[PDB]
């Protein structure tokens, strides 16, 4: 879908997670 | 340990 | 998940889960890729070594949960199977190559809050993603430890490890189609999949376009978090080619 991916609670809100920073700092 | 889903599935 | 957390709500609302029918049993994770297809590993399905081999008439898939076995009645949807399509060239006998599945429903699900479909990574992301230390995300209702059961699905982030330090953790063979992730020893931190996490999704969320993309597949594992052993996970874009043919003719 050209949805995909997006999360209806999270990005769709823009609100983050309490753990995905973990990630994006991971992305050096 | 599962609670029973409704038999509709099963079927 | 062995030292995981309890998931957000709607924190994975791609998270499938396989559903025996009879018993009643969970089998494996999965995950939603569109309205009508999950994505699985091969090994849920198809295991002859365990005598494992499962029909469309023995599964559901429970699309949209948190609760690992409550019925979670006007929030979860469950979904029959019209057909199952295992990788042509799965390798069962030895190393559980190509470890990939598709599933298509019989009706397509709707979308909700819970329930929402993951993207598959095209070469470009696969190539800036795919790194040692970049970290994915891991999600199941698998064992807790080794050697119980968790309440509700569970999470846990991972950093992918080198291709040498994955080869020299193992007496297993291992292929371009498979990665590993974990922390080393030396690392402090861990978690691992475990029993039960079989086929759930490794995802990555994009810094270019802040989309999640389902880059591997829980596969295997030599124990559960152990020091010095590694998940490891196949490489969807690796097989992305068999999955796009699949769909497109059987869609
Ligand atoms: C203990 N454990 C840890 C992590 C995972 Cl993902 C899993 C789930 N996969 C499995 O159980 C898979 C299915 C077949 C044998 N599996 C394993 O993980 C085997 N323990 C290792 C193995 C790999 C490849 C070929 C033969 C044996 C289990
Ligand atoms: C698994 O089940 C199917 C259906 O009965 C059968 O045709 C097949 O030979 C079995 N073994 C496989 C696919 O390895
Ligand atoms: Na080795
Ligand atoms: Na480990």
């Amino acid at each position: 879908e050209a949805d995909c991916g997006l999360r209806p609670l999270f990005e769709k809100k823009s609100l983050e997670d309490k753990t995905e920073r973990e990630l994006l700092e991971s992305y050096i | 340990d599962f609670e029973e889903i409704p038999e509709e599935y099963l079927q | 998940i062995v030292e995981g957390s309890d998931a957000e709500i709607g924190m994975s609302p791609w998270q499938v889960m396989l559903f025996r029918k009879s018993p009643q049993e969970l089998l494996c994770g999965a995950s939603l890729i569109s309205d009508r297809w999950v994505l699985t590993a091969a090994h849920c399905l198809l295991y002859p070594p365990w005598d494992k081999n499962f029909t469309e008439n023995d599964l559901l898939v429970r699309i949209g949960k948190h609760s690992r076995t409550r019925y979670e009645r006007n929030i979860e949807k469950i979904s029959m199977l019209e057909k199952i399509y295992i990788h042509p060239r799965y390798n069962w006998r030895e190393n559980l190559d190509r470890d990939i599945a598709l599933m298509k429903l019989k009706k397509p699900v709707a979308f909700s809050d819970y329930i929402h479909p993951v993207c598959l990574p095209d070469r470009e992301t696969a190539a800036s993603l795919l790194q040692a230390g970049y970290k994915g995300r891991v999600t199941g209702w698998g064992n807790l430890k080794e050697t119980g059961q968790p309440s509700v699905l569970q999470v846990v982030n991972l950093p992918i490890v080198e291709r040498p330090v994955c080869k020299d953790s193992t007496r297993i063979r291992i292929t371009d189609n498979m990665f590993c992730a974990g922390y080393k020893p030396d690392e402090g931190k861990r978690g691992d999949a475990c029993e039960g996490d079989s086929g759930g999704p490794f995802v990555m969320k994009s810094p270019f376009n802040n989309r999640w993309y389902q880059m591997g597949i829980v596969s295997w594992g030599e124990g559960c978090d152990r020091d010095g052993k590694y998940g490891f996970y196949t490489h969807v874009f690796r097989l992305k080619k068999w999955i796009q043919k699949v769909i497109d003719q059987f869609g």
